[PDB]
């Protein structure tokens, strides 16, 4: 069997330079998996991903190429495409079952290769199938580490949440899609007041607080977050006169008898700040005059004359 | 052990 | 005879004697230093030991939160660095400055970072430390995290105590950006479908309640992919009626339009999915828009799709 | 000239 060790060099080397005549005249299925005696023992599917052989790769897979085969290190093809930034190889070999994930002999993955080598574009292709940054090499380091940027480093964290939550949701998963969301800033709160962005926006003196009520509202913020004092968002924006504001959060479902840790009312509160249309608009929403906080004050009592008119109604 | 490279060449 | 003195109250200080301590302690003598090794104030020595209630005296006898030592460190680097709660809160409650810098630009942060405290980071973001500043060496406190679990916290807190902020001064702009980097709008790179496209063209019995919960969390009920495919247009193609449900419920636009043209209700008509269709219908979407080729659902849709159009 | 160590001790 020397003319089977002459004809694979032969059929090597068509791989290695792309020539697509010479490889289909030598390409068997018995050589179509043959590798190489010396040098890293590569398969003709390595040599063609290393050197980004893109037709040659379309005809060894087609022709049954096994794209799990090891070289002398263990790298299977997709190592040799993802550490030379051959995208379209890569996309390739994945497009035919290649592991994302697959480990050599001193577990780097191909993703360790593509990030250690600053291939951005490769790098999110592999993510988009599943490819995990926090897998550690023999060394204890991830692909993350071996980013050579931030910008690199924030990215892979960024697209491989990105990516378990569509797979999540894709298998509807809601445990993980749960978890891959518990750091989500939306209704992050203040330690120690426990007021959320929502609380804060209808406090807001600024010009805007309107349109920023708006987009915390469609992006999940709850309308009826509770502050230490059991304030809503609502008590914050009543008490202030806030009035614009106070709309936004009506419409958005906010409770108008909501109580804080007094027992009182938005309506409450803007009786005993004296703001006069925000109590007409309270009232004009269902807020309830008749509620009585735990101080045992009816909104009315605790009003100016004004106030007392407008509730008397 | 020191690890080799993959056998293959960058674009270009 | 001051200087005995002064080693026997830092002494006190370090070992947590309080007797020794108050015996000892005087307006000349509070914020001493040790002639040697750090040079640290009885302070320093009460942060960096974990002697909570000594702290407390030397703070309300005239102890100085701004002394340093011979490195650069203010008492709240010791306490931080050593992971001590309690000293630390003490320390920022008396005005201890929460981005202190020593000789090597390191803070609180940097030290309570990369020594791993994390509920001591948490504090320390709550008064406002920068997890961004830069050391000497140029490396941020989440640079020094020695795991990425408490790089994600020190990100995350960040960001949320920069989200309170912007909005307390209604900053659209920067409120805005914070929130489109969110993971729930995560857009699939190449074919840009998002995660509620997923979920209510998933083929599993638990999609209705995931594509809930996206939308409970912000997602985007109109979002577009590659094709301008909103989540209906997936669902409704597939007759994933219970989703389409959920999809209403949250406002989604029915006769939004891909990029032919078309409707959800082109694309329940083309697939031959009549229950759909009439789902649709009852949802308010209009069987009178064309497509960029001209054609209406009903143009589309076989003869049992067009009877259900007409009635 | 490196940098050194705070004056304490872990919890």
């Amino acid at each position: 069997v020397l003319t089977g060790e002459y004809k694979k060099d032969e059929l090597l080397e068509a791989a290695r330079s792309g020539n697509e005549e010479k490889l289909m005249a030598l390409l068997t299925p018995l050589n179509v998996n043959c590798h190489a005696s010396d040098g890293r023992k590569s398969t003709p599917l390595h040599l063609a991903a290393g050197y980004n052989r893109v037709r040659i790769v379309q005809l060894l897979l087609q022709h049954g190429a096994d794209v799990h085969a090891k070289d002398k290190g263990g790298l299977v093809p997709l190592h040799n495409a993802c550490s030379y930034g051959h995208y379209e190889v890569t996309e390739l070999l994945l497009k035919h079952g290649a592991c994302v994930n697959a480990m050599d002999l001193w577990q780097f993955t191909p993703l360790h290769e593509a990030a250690s080598k600053n291939r951005v574009e490769v790098c999110s292709l592999l993510l988009s199938h599943g490819a995990d940054p926090t897998l550690v090499n023999c060394h204890g380091k991830s692909a993350v580490d071996m980013a050579p940027t931030p910008e690199l480093r924030e990215r892979l964290t960024y697209e491989f949440k990105g990516h378990s939550l569509l797979q999540a949701a894709r298998e509807a998963d809601l445990a993980k899609v749960k978890k891959t969301l518990a750091l989500e800033i939306i209704n992050f709160k203040q330690p120690q007041s426990h007021e959320t962005a929502l609380h804060c926006a209808v406090a807001s003196l600024h010009p805007k607080r309107k349109q920023v009520a708006e987009l915390l509202l469609r992006k999940g913020a709850n309308v009826n977050e509770k502050n230490k004092d059991f304030m809503t968002p609502l008590h914050v924006a009543a008490e202030r006169a806030h009035n614009d504001v106070m709309e936004v959060l009506h419409k958005h479902g906010a409770k108008m008898n909501a109580l804080d840790s007094l027992g009182q009312t938005a309506l409450h509160r803007a009786a005993l700040a004296g703001h006069l249309q925000t109590c007409r608009l309270l009232l004009s929403y269902g807020s309830d005059p008749s509620i009585i906080s735990l101080q045992g004050f009816t909104a009315a009592q605790m009003g100016n004359e004004a106030v007392q008119q407008i509730l008397s109604e | 052990s020191p690890r080799g490279c993959a056998d293959g060449r960058d674009a270009d």
